[PDB]
């Protein structure tokens, strides 16, 4: 004798020892990416190729 | 066969609602209601194969199956 089992009532594991079938359909895909930068330039120049006479001093 | 094409029309999916009486004990006999539940024409003359009826708990108080009676 097995107990009242239901006769519409899908076909589930209801008790300790019943059978259940499990698809293992696993797909887990994380990621993560960053970066970060700086950068700076500089040019500085003064040329007083032909000095005027009276700018010789400076 | 999982795969296999039934087309039936002798067979309808019904809902059953009773009342549990007040000390109702077990092996008597109560009423119920036959309410077809998809694209059904008729319930003139089925029969109810057994069905439990649950509570609102989730527990099977009662049994049913019978003749159905319609008013015709």
């Amino acid at each position: 004798n097995y107990g009242y089992q239901p006769l519409f009532e899908d076909r589930r594991p209801r008790n300790i020892g019943d059978t259940l079938t499990i698809v293992l359909q696993e797909n887990v895909s994380a990621s993560k990416s960053s970066s970060a930068n700086a950068s700076r330039d500089g040019k500085t120049s003064f040329g007083f190729d032909t000095v005027p006479r009276y700018l010789q001093g400076l | 066969p999982t795969g296999t094409n039934m087309q039936l029309k002798n067979v309808a999916a019904v809902m059953v609602t009773a009342s549990y009486p007040p000390f109702a004990r077990q092996g008597q006999t109560i009423d119920v209601v036959v309410s077809s539940m998809g694209n059904a024409k008729s319930l003139r003359g089925g029969t109810l194969l057994m069905t439990p009826l649950k509570g609102v708990d989730s527990q099977v108080y009662a049994l049913a199956q019978g003749n159905i009676l319609v008013g015709g």
